[PDB]
């Protein structure tokens, strides 16, 4: 309708407050593909609209910003998404990407292997996940909460995400996790974003904005995922890419957000307020050290 | 002394009439940038198409070693501007052509240093 000139559509607040039951996701335009600019890849358009939307959020963008991107590889052996993030993120930003399969990337460092083997001693300013297990296509029983890599992410968000940090985890109808929705309640705000170039898919990026380390509201994963399918089933989105034709103000501005190491008890209501506006990032400022476990046998 | 010179093996593969290395990540930009061959952010112009360095690198793409003692890559993490008329083979283009050190434009596709931009000081 009028949400065609926007990069995508976010799950309305009145849909999150509902308490629906899970149901088969029946999209009206499922299968319909969108018209892309000549020679542009689908994931370049997708990551562009995702970044175009993130620009509207209260993200914290400090100097020497740290960003990790899981599921950055593709069956083409390249990282279209990393290429977009590299473009969008301020020059001098530390970008690390990882995938289960080998691939070529424009990232400062790439790790190949199950995200389970990925280890780090540093907290991150932004986490982007596009991981999807192909075995999810085999629908043989009820649509129950998936574990696999979601288990890892839910732990990595709690132990490696810096207060004030944000996330963007890709989910679908069957690729989802209850504890992931519960964590969105640990941020200052959240939503289910749907790019217009892929508005025909059940796919959506759960977006946590300004991590607080403590729950602000009590979200129920199974219920909240039922609210999402319901929104997607009752609100058909028209395929659009009009936001891709204007890249004049695409780059993320270097807001120079502050970085402080404030232990665990000096987090008063004056600081939570600063975390909820992207004016502060609470984490160490040591050197980035990452590693992947090698299973010898 | 044996060295697997890939460049020469790819030029011959193209001379034999073979489909070039595809899946080169093309970026979305305004097309109003400097025009320089290699940049830290898409700098294409009305006559260029920007791409992700690593996706246009023969060595990165073929999982082989880069010609350099340390084995350092100059495209990875950068953006390579390719003339719209050569965008069909971005990898081969970065091999058959060389960038200029004075203006940074592709020699033959933007550089005009051999025509006096300034009077060599005096
Ligand atoms: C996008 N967002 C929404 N909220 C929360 O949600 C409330 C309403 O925000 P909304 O996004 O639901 O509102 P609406 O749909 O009307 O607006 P839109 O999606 O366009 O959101 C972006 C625009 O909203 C404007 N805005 C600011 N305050 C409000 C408000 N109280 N109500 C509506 N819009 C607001 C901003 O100036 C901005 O231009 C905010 O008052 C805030 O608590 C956020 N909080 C943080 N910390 N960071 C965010 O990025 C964020
Ligand atoms: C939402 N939905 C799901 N199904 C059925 O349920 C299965 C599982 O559903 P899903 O959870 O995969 O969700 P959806 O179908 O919306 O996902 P989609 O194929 O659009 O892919 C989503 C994203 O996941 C990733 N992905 C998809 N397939 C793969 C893959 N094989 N390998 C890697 N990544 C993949 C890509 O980033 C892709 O854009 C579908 O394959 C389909 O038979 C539907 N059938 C109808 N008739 N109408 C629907 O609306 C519908
Ligand atoms: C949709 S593809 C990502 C595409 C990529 N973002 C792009 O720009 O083209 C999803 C990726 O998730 C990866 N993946 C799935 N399970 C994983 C796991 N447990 N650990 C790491 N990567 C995983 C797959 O290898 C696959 O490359
Ligand atoms: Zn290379
Ligand atoms: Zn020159």
């Amino acid at each position: 309708s009028s949400q065609a000139w926007q990069p995508g559509v976010a799950m309305p607040n009145l849909y999150k407050m509902q308490r629906m039951l899970l149901e088969k996701c029946d999209l009206q335009n499922y299968g319909d593909s969108a018209t892309l600019p000549k020679g542009i890849m689908m994931n370049v358009a997708k990551y562009t609209q995702l970044c175009q939307y993130l620009n509207t959020l209260t993200l914290a963008v400090p100097y020497n910003m740290r960003v990790i991107h899981f599921g950055a590889g593709s069956d083409k052996g390249v990282a279209p998404g990393t290429a977009v993030l590299r473009q969008w993120l301020p020059t001098g930003t530390l970008l690390v990407d990882s995938d289960l399969n080998d691939f070529v990337s424009d990232a400062d460092s790439t790790l190949i292997g199950d995200c389970a083997t990925v280890h780090t001693a540093n907290k991150w300013d932004l986490i982007i996940s596009d991981m999807y297990d192909p075995k999810t296509k085999n629908v043989t029983k009820e649509n129950d909460s998936k574990e696999g890599f979601f288990t890892y992410i839910c732990g990595f968000i709690q132990q490696k995400l810096a207060l004030g940090g944000s996330v963007a985890i890709k989910i679908t109808e069957h690729s989802w996790n209850a504890d992931l929705y519960k964590l969105m309640g640990h941020f200052a705000w959240w939503t289910a974003f749907v790019t217009n170039v892929n508005a025909s898919s059940s796919e959506a990026f759960l977006i946590g904005c300004n991590y607080l380390g403590k729950p602000r509201e009590q979200i129920d994963g199974y219920v909240m995922h039922a609210n999402y399918i319901f929104w997607r089933n009752t609100n058909p989105i028209q395929l659009s890419s009009y936001s891709l034709f204007d890249m004049s103000k695409f780059p993320l501005k270097l807001r120079g957000t502050a970085v402080m190491s404030l232990k665990e008890g000096q987090i008063n209501d004056m600081i939570l307020s600063l975390l909820s506006k992207g004016r502060l990032i609470i984490r160490e400022n040591n050197r980035v050290v990452i590693s992947s476990d090698v299973l010898v046998n | 002394a044996f060295a697997v010179d890939a460049a020469k093996a790819y030029k011959d593969y193209l001379a034999s009439g073979g489909q070039p290395i595809t899946n080169c990540v093309k970026m979305l930009c305004t097309h109003t940038g400097t025009g320089q061959a290699i940049t830290v952010t898409p700098e294409a112009n009305m006559d260029q198409e920007s791409f992700g360095g690593a996706s246009c690198c023969l060595y990165c793409r073929c999982h082989i070693d880069h010609p350099n003692p340390k084995g350092f890559c100059d495209l990875k993490g950068k953006y390579v501007q390719i003339p719209t008329t050569c965008a069909n083979d971005p990898v081969g283009f970065t091999l058959k052509n060389t960038v200029c050190t004075v203006c940074g434009m592709w020699k033959g596709y933007g550089c005009s240093c051999d025509q006096l931009r300034e009077p060599m000081l005096q």
